[PDB]
């Protein structure tokens, strides 16, 4: 079957997080690694792959290490021409390789025949619910037929940050939040959108959820963002 | 002297094995899980008296690899000489019939730090309740390691600790049976 | 099959404590495969190459003042520090030994009884096991399998005693360990 | 209480 | 097989209420098979045959003073009465609509986006659904499937809107219903 | 106007079908079970706010039959003309995979008030959790009726509402499948 | 509160 | 198996009935419909049958409608020569048919070969228990081999009314009561003899229990009447 | 097969009580196989041979003064003693009878009705069962199966009554037992 | 008289049967289990009102055996004459279908005190819930005994009490079936 | 309360 | 499987025994019946056997009756040449037979080929635990390959009485105690070493536990005596 939806107790509450929400916002606000038709060139640990991807933006890195859930997953893509898309971090990003470095998890998709002829992008439906009621609906776009949930998730939150202040420097307008993916085969899974309780946000630990390199069919997958305001 | 606390770490190519642990008089205090990026206390209660920032092991291990690369090249790619393990099987305490106990497979004096260990109950592989430690340091710079198997003694069951290592021409089987 | 050559690199920081935290020595050592190449001994004060392979590092690291300064103070900031932190559950950890006495399943030479004093599940490893025949310690005939470290913060050992049993004799096994204020004794009535 | 680690020094060339 | 002719007879008493219980009309009607034959309209005051088939009954029932008197007062004793009794769980029953906006699975003509505003599970049936493009109401392109009565005291409806989407536009679906003091809105960000 | 409350009843020969119900703006408030002789509220809570003496429906229905007999004879036994139903299948709300919903089979604009309705899940008859309403009145004097089927959407299951009525030359099947 | 019904009138001949 | 005997909580208490017990007494005190070798002549609803049975006594009816548990039961006896015996009611007795009317439930038995040659009647044992102890015992008689439980029940209560004041105008000497039937095959079933709690007795609703048209073998069936006085 | 001769020996001490503990008699008896050979009757005061086989014992036991003295006082120390001890749960044990009346499954001679009065589960065994026809006791026609001792401190009995039933007659079964202050009655209404 | 309390005991050779019991007006109060060496009250509650030192029965029984030996020799080894039992089967109370009851097998007027009793439900041996008493005394010095079988009446089940005794040329079967 | 038994007397020769 | 070890609640507490512990000590302090190569000569009840064994010591008996768990057990050894060893009693020892008498339970072993050539005795390990810790260990000896647990038990307690004051005239230094037997096949069973609670010790009843005539292999069986002091 699929992953059971969360119960209010299953979700992180921003009210229980006393750190700087800006460090969560940072991961999704016009922040991401993107590369097309590349192959890994090294590996730190057997479950990760390293690519030569440069920071077109601010030249902050030219080497990117992506960690996967296990060796098989890393073995699968080691010698393949792929595309990369994910949210990177620097705090506690470590690895040597024989130029700045940056880190991430999952985000790999085979490049061969996974694109649309002539710059055609695929729209994906995202419906936002605030306190159980659909408030706004929109679409995010991707250039891949089979895209990682991470890519879609990142794009959804980028949008919500700008238009719903999903994340602010200190705290958020919402108490709980989770993004749910529904596949055309009935299978569903979700991610908690709030930081773990406490006074410090561990970017590396949080992004590790994109570990599984979960992919979905962009032309048929649907997305639902469920949020709640503290009181209502 | 009376006490020694050792912080031991290593990186092995091409296996890409990395380890970071702390040792107290020969007993592991904890090591860091490089994948989950967390501290793993040898005994649960230790973790309630102290803490360790696992990210520190990850920073070190990255430096250790870079250094391994430099050294490998500096020795004109002189590979390590395989040193086969001495294997001993014992129970943690005197054995009594139907009295719960634990079989201990002691793998010692070997290098490089890579081994395949499996238990055999009457010639068949055992998986239930087995646990193991990480590679522990030795003054001679070789390694030690422990694998455990909780069991219930009987004159019917016979066990074997099957060890494989590049230093062993063939897999080594250490037999154990109730002879007390 | 997998026959590629392996290349290992170990790094060890050893803190040696004498009389608690009275005297402390830090020994930082680097080992390539099975060869220690360079080290920093707090008693020496600087890095010293152990083999030609390490000469470059000793020279390069000794040229870094910040590094040497840190290494020179680690005996306080590192060793004495971590000792204070772990002292309660390591240096002071105490688990009493299980002591039992029974004859060996061996018993080679007939008119003789080989006794086995089993002491297990204890910590720390420091322990004294002695045999006595009617109140007086036995010097000869005593044989031990040595101290066995189980890898789980537990130790065990067997101390045999070859005897010529005579009705009425009392062979005692005595165990002194930090876990008990007075010695533990288990008697064998011959 | 936190157990503090010693940090590895980079060999020249590895830097 | 069963081919016997059927013969039906229906009797209906309809109470029509205007402005609550301000004006009330009782309409008693008899229908043979699919043909209404006779009726009593409180606005008329007596029975009136609707077809020749009912003439005998109109005449016979109008000759019964007790019946006519009862029928004449039913607008009070029957209609206004049952209204007072059921008012709390019928006239006042209110269940808020579930509103969600998403594009149609259709989308025929390419460079166009057909939007679907789904409004369901509500009661009463009276409801107003409007579409707006950047704060101004849309007149053309709007199409509804009409009000669907589910038979379980619940209604639903879909109101589509054909659009030529431009990045930045905000297409809003507005719903006004007796269950809420202020209108419900669900936006589509193009 | 703004509200209409209708008391509708009928008697059908030779089926011997009798019905007595109350209607509010097209929604049934209740009807009387002629066999158990009791009031059946469309929604449970209604029965806690009001009551109805079922015996009253039974007295009326007896008069209705006597009248049917008189009228039948008065029309020279002119039988009713069968008018076949318009059948529509819909879900009470937008459908989402594995999300509980209810299939509604709407049988409308038909007479006489007798129909056989069955649900089909992948070509096979469904009985679990199905419910239905009694015949509801229409201004044109024909009838409406609802049959429900609670289900869990999936791209594998396909349904059919199978309706039989003397006005239909053959049984009518309205298909439904997840196409959203 | 009780919902009150209207009672059917008998046609002549049915009486 | 058979119907489980009643627990004190399962039975109606006359003390909780504040209506007129006389309306219950009425149903069993020298009160009953009886007809021999007759066939139904009409039907109101598909589960009932109507007979042309006259009130030999006081000429109170010439048409009797009997209701059954279902259509099959009514279909079974529709075109058969039968005998009828049951307790009728008038309050809320409704039905049209083309002379007084009366109503009842069940009470039908096939007439063909169900009688005893030469007016011979079959005795049936009835044992009465008051507070768990057999107080009196007697027999009731029937002219049928296979007789309805209703007929036997009615006759038992007629007897108990006259000799034990089973039912009085207002209230009864007993608190609870149920009549139990034991068939030669071990099967047993019982009827509550007291009116439902409340201030009004619904004759029609109460008699509906004779709906199933339950029949038993008169030569082998046994009857037990279990009563209790309020205090003892 | 097992055909060996058997040889039995029974010993019985019987305490007979009259008027409670007013008069008590002890009877000690010895029986070889089925033959009582010797006995001690407290009314006699000494052992008496019952058959030649017992003569030796009567003579030998009567020569033992301690034995005779004990036997002579047992009526007090043994009989009256054990009576006082068991009195509460034996002499005073009382369990009321279950009484039910029904016709016999027999009924031989036609125009006659054989009635059965069943009385069971009672204790003690002392009981009086009588039949009455309209208030007057029946002498003839009455027949009993006798008192049946179930072996579990319970008794039962059936008392039939042949009758020539006449509508209106009341045949009553009356039971008097120590368990009830007033007689139990169960009537048969003919 | 009105009450008789009997202390009855016996010893049988060569079976080695020994018994010691107390009787009240024909009903056993208790007997002593010679193997477990304890008092067995006929009815549980008796044991809460009185007590008996079982060792007393064991002392007596030893004297009884010695006496049996003396007497056996004194009669010139005159063996006992087998007297076959009268067997009757009855229910402890009037029987009613599906109404719990108990079948009682009464074995009376027999000697020596040794019998084999088995119950048969539809020709097959029954063991469930059966119980029995010890040999009870009779004035004529023969014995009585009761065996019980709890059951649920039905027109389908038929029972038999099968009794074997050296006085019976063949096993005696007493049949019982629902004929009420 | 204790139930007291009578004790068996030994025949001569059995003694 | 084997008999479950005792829980503190399962054991008799000497503190709850107010009789004379000397009557328990009596059964094990240089007290026992021993005979070699003898055959039964009589039987009181079908489950016991009687032997002609004289009291070499104080001439206290020449007849011994041993009781077994059942007839089969008595039938098994009736006509066999056996050895006897057990703890006898006199209080309530009863039986007639055609010289003092004494009684006991079990203690029988076939004599044929159950001994060791040339007076060789078999040592058996006994480990004593006081409050869960092994205090002393020793051995008891037997001349039989297959010996009764009773013989071994008796010898162990004889030793503990002299060297640990297991039993004293009034009371014991220990609160609870049980002797456990471990067979080379994993099977285990134990005996409670303390008298039943109360003010009187029933020797006969207590020794009845040796009823089963339990035997074990002397060369491989192990014995553990577990005791506890009231406080510690």
């Amino acid at each position: 079957e699929s992953q059971p939806d969360p119960m209010p107790d299953d979700l992180h509450k921003s009210s229980e997080f006393t750190g700087t929400m800006g460090n969560m916002k940072y991961l999704y606000d016009d922040h991401y690694v993107s590369a097309t038709k590349v192959k890994s060139v090294d590996s730190f640990f057997k479950w990760d792959l390293i690519y030569n991807i440069s920071d077109k933006k601010l030249k902050n890195y030219d080497k990117v290490k992506t960690e996967l859930l296990n060796e098989d997953l890393a073995k699968k893509y080691k010698d393949e021409v792929v595309d990369v898309y994910g949210s990177n971090y620097y705090v506690n990003c470590y690895f040597s390789s024989k130029g700045g470095k940056t880190c991430m998890y999952g985000g790999i998709t085979k490049h061969e025949g996974n694109h649309f002829d002539n710059g055609n992008l695929q729209n994906v439906l995202v419906r936002v619910y605030e306190n159980k009621r659909n408030t706004i609906s929109f679409e995010v776009q991707t250039d891949k037929k089979s895209v990682t949930a991470q890519e879609l998730d990142i794009k959804a939150r980028n949008f919500l940050i700008n238009k719903k202040n999903l994340y602010e420097f200190n705290s958020s307008p919402y108490e709980t939040g989770y993004i749910k993916f529904i596949e055309n085969n009935g299978n569903t899974f979700w991610y908690d959108m709030m930081p773990a309780p406490g006074d410090k946000f561990d970017q590396s630990k949080y992004l590790m959820m994109y570990n599984d390199n979960k992919t979905v069919d962009s032309k048929s997958v649907k997305i639902e963002v469920h949020l709640t305001t503290k009181n209502g | 002297e009376e006490h020694v606390i050792i912080q031991a770490e290593f990186y092995l190519n091409p296996d890409q094995s990395g380890e970071f642990m702390f040792d107290f008089d020969g007993d592991e205090i904890f090591h860091v899980d490089m994948a989950k990026k967390e501290t793993v206390w040898r005994l649960e209660e230790f973790g309630r008296f102290a803490s360790f920032e696992a990210q520190g092991a990850l920073a070190n291990i990255a430096v250790d690899k870079a250094n391994l690369e430099i050294m490998t090249k500096r020795s004109n790619y002189t590979p390590i000489t395989n040193v086969p393990p001495e294997v001993t099987v014992l129970t943690n305490s005197p054995v009594e019939l139907r009295e719960p106990n634990v079989l201990i497979c002691f793998i010692d004096k070997f290098t490089p730090p890579v081994v395949n260990v499996t238990w055999l109950r009457n010639g068949k592989p055992v998986t239930t309740g087995v646990s193991e430690t990480v590679f522990l340091p030795r003054e001679d710079h070789l390694f030690r390691k422990f694998h455990y198997l909780p069991f219930l003694p009987s004159t019917e069951d016979v066990y074997d600790c099957r060890v494989e290592h590049w230093g062993l021409d063939e897999p080594l089987l250490k037999h154990w049976e109730f002879d007390a | 099959g997998d026959t590629r050559p392996r290349f290992l690199w170990q790094l060890k920081f050893e803190c040696h404590f004498f009389n608690g935290t009275e005297r402390v020595r830090l020994l930082e050592r680097c080992i390539y495969n099975q060869e220690e190449s360079v080290r920093f001994d707090s008693d020496v004060g600087e890095y010293r190459a152990v083999t030609e392979l390490g000469r470059p590092d000793a020279e390069y690291w000794n040229s870094q003042k910040d590094l040497l300064e840190q290494r020179r103070a680690a005996v306080d900031t590192y060793c004495r520090h971590n000792y204070g932190v772990g002292e309660s559950f390591t240096v002071q950890r105490r688990v009493e030994p299980k002591v039992t006495v029974y004859p060996s399943k061996t018993q080679p030479l007939q008119h003789h009884n080989l006794l086995v004093c089993s002491v297990s599940g204890f910590y720390p490893g420091s322990i004294e096991v002695r045999w006595f025949r009617n109140g007086q310690e036995e010097k000869a005939g005593v044989v031990s399998t040595g101290l066995i470290q189980n890898g789980d913060w537990t130790f065990q050992t067997l101390v045999m005693l070859e005897t010529v049993p005579r009705s009425g004799e009392v062979y005692t096994c005595q165990v002194e360990h930090p876990s008990v204020t007075s010695p533990l004794t288990v008697e064998w009535r011959a | 209480p936190e157990v503090i680690p010693m940090f590895s020094a980079l060999s020249e060339g590895a830097t």
